[PDB]
């Protein structure tokens, strides 16, 4: 139960760092 | 139903068991607080 | 004064003695890490909330 | 139109949501795939 | 005059500069993801979508003479839109309207015109396929004159605007649905109207033709689409059998309706605080007070909200209908300092023994209490003043006699002692046994919570909980 | 100068609040109201204090030759610049603003004080300016916009130890550290006692040492407290001195639950005529009674109440009402027993305390990742 | 694959290894190391070292005639 | 009926109606305001409050109502007590209510006393039957965590 408590907060990091470089790479795109 | 049946004849949100706890020292320690690095 | 591992009785006038489990070690070190889970989330709030 | 094309309006819908859906579904297993590809080549 | 002259330039561009540009942002950007992006369940816009929840509520309220707003809605509704060529026309008419506003008069639509505009929809080879941008543009009717707050004559306006929008409903289910999903931006659209259209039938009296249309509304659901639009529209079905004060609650229990598995942490909060007055009036508490418990910690995100007002008050409520004893103001607001000051005294009198000071008060205060909706108290609250006692001398002793409960409890004998002990073990209030050789309540301590399978039994649904977080989380990542 | 005037706000703060008792309390205000060229804040007591003495023309004179004394000087300077240096010269507002506020109110302390602070950038001048608007934040004890500077000087001015501004970092831990959050700031940041003397702003040692121990015996139970007042040295002097603080030590230590109420009421017989008169105890007495009775339930699993009855005091109904009151709102976890006469005690386990900490800990980080599981994605 | 993969780089080692000393690193997978033969040289590294190991100025092998980080 | 939550739904409709007038109302919810705390039989030396007509085919139901979870609660931990106490405090110095629990309930009184019976169980427990499923629940664990999600 620790370690899937972490786990999910691992790949939580994932989305924003990677929602952050999407729109930020789009909006200087445009 | 059942009457229980028998024969015989402020505003102190748990704090006050904070309050309640609380009636006699610390008032000078309300802004008493910062003198202690001199001496002790 | 933690010198004796035992207990007293004043409805009995008995002392009893137990031993000394060492097991509770990983229930002490698991919430440790929860409490820095909490600000690594914390990290991550105020870093969805500056730029989503 | 409501008994003998509604049938088939509504029925082509789900159809094109789900063909909708696992496009989306595709091209993240595509570059995922295209990450390791490179990444033993190289 | 010399003094309120020169402040007149200032206010106007401010509106004709950022209140311009977002909408023809946004009204741009939800097309190309309504022709592009196959995928606009969730637009970006839908964020934009909960951006005019907060923009036109502070924005703008008044059509704002010295002509700012007031030349926005002959621009934005006269929209016809052919070809490239013939909207590159109208893109610049973006452009174009502004020295309307600025150099000349704009066209003032004093809360009449609007609907006579929505022909300009229809003028001169129109488009009836963009559904999201003339639902928005049945939106922009209510957006200076609904956020005005006049519900004054034009109320019926607000009505005939809406049966337009209503009538864009029947666009959606008639005219051409090819799998856009723009019901669950219609919905939405449904929602905030039907805010405002159900403060308009607080003005007026029942709902029943709408109650006709909103079953019918909620029954497209389920079959058609469904996200969100069952959702909040079962709020808005839950409401008012609730303002309305008759039997109407066990149909919503058979209401098998209850989980669309979502409602983007704001639509789901209060839902759970709707339905946990229903369980609350049936005498059940303690499943009532953890879905209170529930909505209390799962949106309160603001400062004094107003509903965040009222499920802080009714939550102790009904925990002073099993009789611990929080109380209240641990988290106090500005909005709250007010309207704590009833509900001060009331929760005092339940630790002590005083009821003529509980009668008090009640009298004192009943008024307020009588405006909250909390009317079916003092029935059930004389009850839990026993009840808070006995509860707390459990609680303290363990074993304790029937001939010493009563003289501490100024009940003056010991068979009015026992005249508090034969329910509250029905209720479920201590684990405690009574044996007719002693008369003495006795109950015992749980210590097989470790020794026996309980921590597995609330792991495994909290395993499964944070590997969804982690599947959710991969298949909403790698859209570059 | 200042040094001494730690006494008028203390003696100010004394009078008025006790209604009854007032008068000794008058008997020395007046040296401390027409007397130190004190001004301004008994005419702000002309409608919450007395009748008055004609206290108007003898001192109004008073606070106008001694303005005149100063107020020529400090608004002109212009007098070594007459040499051309830097068209001024540093002896004008540094010298006198310290009867800015000692006499001067914080008026004109708040105006002096930001003129000096610009003048002179040294952390040496903003030693002593930062330090008089803490002694001033408790003259006219507006005991908020002080706590700020606290800070303000925690982070700049504050780079060290090594005998420096901790001539007030004696302002750190008894006016701004711990106030109303004391649990634990009496407990970490009170492990330093290392000097003894009085010197000229010395001016309370003995009696700040019975601050010191009345809020001792409150930071760690027994994990070896008993080092730090009894084996220590400095405090073993003014026990020899003080029986009072010595006894009430000794009772607590020594297991003497029988002088409790003796050595409490002799520590409240203190706290009726002493200073401190708005908000009390805080953490004290019935938590000194569960800190009392958290050792004595301990060793003792199955105890009676009538062991109680000579052991720790009399009143047998007076034990039992007692424990009524703490058992049953969370505190001192036990189950009193009827009339078998019996106190039992029971203890969470190894791992049933944890489960019910894990579970608590496991619900607020799962609520947090619902809210941030929808903030994006929708 | 990339498991077969990572295991078919390790021939390059071999040992007949010479031994420099880690200096500095430029970039991503690309550094300055200081040879035991006296001169100073700019070479690559491979994929498979773990780049926890590095910055005591560190013992290092180097190849013999390409001059690399193996 | 025990149809609690039929009543408080009931008044919801009736604000004023119900408590400040309307004594056949105001007497049945003076009734419930007994039913709480410790008045159930209270109530039944406040019968002779009828404001109608006779009541009694609903006071009936309350004396079926109450007398037989008061022989509920007796087969429970209240273990066993004399006739005396079946008397005075059940209520009716002794009718064929001495029929009524010898009938409807068992309770003999033989020797000077209501005797109760065996209410108790084994209680057993094998825990290794969850060893098949709980099995099931860490296989299906190792599933979605070793699947390319």
């Amino acid at each position: 139960y620790l370690a899937s408590l972490i786990r999910s907060v691992v790949a939580l990091h994932n989305l924003i760092n990677n929602k952050i470089a999407n729109r930020d790479a789009e909006k200087k795109e445009g | 139903m059942s009457e229980k049946k028998q024969p015989v004849d402020e505003d102190n949100w748990d704090d006050d068991n904070v309050e309640d706890d609380f009636s006699n020292q610390l008032r000078a320690e309300l802004e008493k607080h910062g003198y202690k690095m001199e001496t002790s | 004064d933690k010198k004796f591992h035992g207990i007293l009785d004043q409805g009995e006038g008995v002392l009893i003695i137990f031993d000394e489990p060492p097991v509770d070690k990983t229930y002490e070190a698991a919430l440790e890490t929860i409490q820095n889970m909490s600000k690594v989330v914390d990290s991550l709030y105020n870093k969805a909330k500056k730029l989503t | 139109g409501s008994g003998l094309r509604q049938y088939y309006l509504s029925k082509i819908e789900e159809l094109q949501l789900i063909v909708n859906d696992k496009s989306q579904n595709l091209r993240r297993l595509q570059a995922q795939r295209n990450e390791l590809n490179a990444k033993v080549r190289l | 005059p010399p003094g309120g002259g020169e402040q007149e330039p200032p206010p106007p561009p401010a509106p004709q500069d950022v209140e311009m540009k977002e909408e023809a942002a946004t009204g741009g950007g939800s097309t190309g993801e309504a022709d592009g992006k196959t995928a606009a369940a969730a637009a970006e816009h839908s964020q934009r979508e909960l951006d005019t929840v907060t923009l036109e509520d502070i924005k703008e309220h008044v059509k704002q003479l010295e002509k700012a707003v007031s030349g926005k809605e002959p621009r934005f509704v006269l929209r016809a839109l052919r070809m490239l060529p013939s909207t590159s026309r109208r893109l610049n008419h973006y452009v174009l309207y502004k020295a309307v506003q600025g150099f000349f008069t704009s066209n003032n639509a004093t809360r009449d015109f609007l609907l006579p505009f929505l022909e300009e929809p229809m003028d001169t080879e129109a488009d009836l396929q963009f559904r999201p941008r003339t639902g928005k543009a049945a939106s922009t009717p209510l957006l200076p004159e609904v956020e005005a707050y006049l519900q004054l004559l034009v109320v019926i306006f607000m009505m005939n605007s809406k049966r337009y929008k209503e009538a864009q409903k029947i666009s959606d289910d008639l005219m051409q649905k090819i799998s856009t999903q723009n019901r669950r931006a219609l919905d939405l659209v449904a929602a905030k109207c039907y805010y405002y259209h159900a403060r308009v039938y607080e003005f007026l009296d029942k709902l029943d033709v709408v109650r006709s249309f909103l079953h019918a509304r909620l029954r497209t659901a389920t079959l058609r689409h469904d996200a969100d639009g069952q959702a909040t529209l079962l709020n808005l079905l839950l409401r008012n059998y609730l303002h309305y004060s008759l039997y109407d609650q066990a149909e919503k229990l058979v209401s098998k309706s209850v989980f669309p598995e979502q409602a983007n942490n704001n639509e789901w909060a209060r839902y759970l605080y709707y339905t946990g007055r229903i369980k609350a009036i049936q005498l059940e508490y303690s499943e009532a007070r953890r879905t209170m418990t529930n909505a209390l910690r799962k949106a309160p995100q603001h400062t004094a909200v107003g509903f965040k007002q009222t499920v802080h008050k009714l939550l102790i409520v009904v925990e002073l209908l099993l009789g611990e004893i929080p109380d209240r103001l641990q988290f106090r607001q500005p909005s709250l300092k007010r309207s704590l000051m009833p509900y001060f005294l009331l929760t005092q009198a339940v630790r002590t023994g005083n009821l003529a000071k509980f009668n008090q008060v009640l009298d004192q205060f009943g008024e307020k209490f009588q405006a909250d909706g909390t009317y079916t108290l003092i029935i059930r609250l004389r009850h839990n003043v026993i009840k808070t006692g006995v509860r707390m001398i459990s609680l303290s002793y363990s074993r304790i006699s029937l001939a010493d409960i009563a003289q501490k409890l100024q009940l003056d004998s010991p068979e009015d002692a026992e005249f508090i002990v034969a329910k509250a073990i029905r209720d479920g209030v201590i684990e405690a046994s009574i044996n007719h050789e002693k008369g003495y309540v006795q109950s015992k301590e749980m210590i097989d919570i470790y020794s026996t399978r309980e921590p597995q039994l609330a792991f495994h649904q909290r395993i499964s909980f944070c590997l969804d977080i982690h599947n959710m989380s991969v298949k909403a990542m790698r859209f570059p | 100068p200042k040094n001494p005037d730690l006494r008028i706000a203390q003696l100010r703060f004394l009078l008025s609040l006790p209604e009854h008792r007032g008068d000794a309390a008058v008997r020395d205000e007046l040296m401390a109201a027409v007397r130190d060229n004190n001004m301004a804040p008994y005419y702000e007591a002309l409608c919450k204090s007395l009748d008055w003495q004609i206290d108007v023309d003898l001192l109004n004179k008073m606070k106008k030759a001694n303005e005149d004394e100063l107020k020529r000087l400090d608004e002109e300077l212009e007098d070594a610049e007459k040499n051309l240096g830097e068209s001024e010269i540093r002896d004008a507002m540094m010298a006198k603003a310290e009867y800015l506020c000692r006499i001067g109110d914080k008026e004109g302390a708040l105006t002096a004080f930001r003129k000096t602070y610009d003048k002179t950038v040294a952390l040496g001048h903003r030693l002593d300016i930062v330090f008089y608007l803490l002694r001033i934040g408790l003259f006219y004890m507006d005991n908020d916009l002080i706590t700020r500077n606290t800070e303000k000087a925690k982070s700049l001015i504050e780079e060290g130890g090594d005998w420096d501004r901790r001539n007030r970092l004696k302002v750190y831990q008894g006016l701004y550290c711990v106030a109303i959050r004391d649990f634990k700031q009496a407990a970490e940041l009170f492990l330093d006692t290392v000097s003894t003397f009085t010197s000229y702003e010395l001016m309370d040692y003995k009696t700040f040492v019975t601050y010191t121990v009345y809020v001792s015996m409150i930071a760690l139970e027994r994990p070896d407290l008993r080092e730090k007042v009894i084996k220590g040295a400095e405090i073993l002097e003014v026990l020899h001195s003080l029986p009072a603080v010595r006894q009430y030590l000794f009772s607590l230590y020594e297991c003497r639950y029988s002088v409790f109420f003796q050595s409490l009421a002799v520590v409240e017989q203190e706290m009726k005529k002493d200073w401190l008169f708005a908000p009390h105890y805080r953490y004290y007495v019935r938590e000194m009674r569960i800190h009392a009775y958290s050792q004595l339930l301990e060793s003792y699993r199955s105890l009676t109440l009538g062991y109680m009855a000579e052991a720790f005091g009399v009143g047998v109904e007076f034990i039992d009402q007692e424990l009524s009151r703490f058992i049953a709102a969370g505190r001192l976890h036990c189950k009193i027993d009827k009339v078998n006469e019996i106190v039992e005690t029971n203890r969470p386990d190894s791992k049933n305390w944890q489960y019910q900490e894990t579970i608590k800990k496991g619900d607020l980080l799962l609520n947090r990742v619902q809210k941030l599981s929808r903030v994006i994605n929708m | 694959e990339f498991l077969h993969a990572q295991e078919e780089v390790k021939r390059i080692q071999s040992i007949p290894l010479v031994i420099g000393q880690f200096l500095e690193a430029v970039d991503q997978n690309t550094a300055i190391v200081g040879s035991t033969t006296g001169s100073n040289y700019y070479v690559r590294i491979l994929s498979t070292i773990d780049r926890e190991l590095l910055k005591p100025n560190a013992s290092v092998a180097l190849h013999k005639h390409s001059n690399a980080l193996v | 009926q025990n149809r609690v939550a039929e009543f408080h739904t009931e008044l919801e409709r009736l604000p004023a109606k119900d408590i400040q007038t309307n004594v056949y109302i105001k007497h049945p919810v003076s009734l419930e305001q007994y039913l709480m705390e410790g008045s159930y039989n209270k109530v039944f030396l406040a019968k002779g409050n009828i404001p109608a007509e006779s009541y009694t085919f609903f006071i009936d139901i309350l004396l079926d109502t109450i007398r037989d979870e008061i022989a509920g609660c007796i087969e429970k931990a209240y273990e066993k007590i004399l006739f005396t106490e079946a008397t005075r405090i059940l209520f009716f110095n002794t009718p064929k209510k001495m029929t009524d629990y010898a009938k409807k309930r068992g309770w003999v009184l033989g020797p000077n006393n209501y005797y109760s019976f065996a209410s108790q169980q084994q209680k057993p427990e094998d825990t290794t039957i969850p060893s098949t499923e709980l099995a099931k629940q860490v296989i299906e664990y190792a599933r979605q965590l070793e699947m390319i999600v």
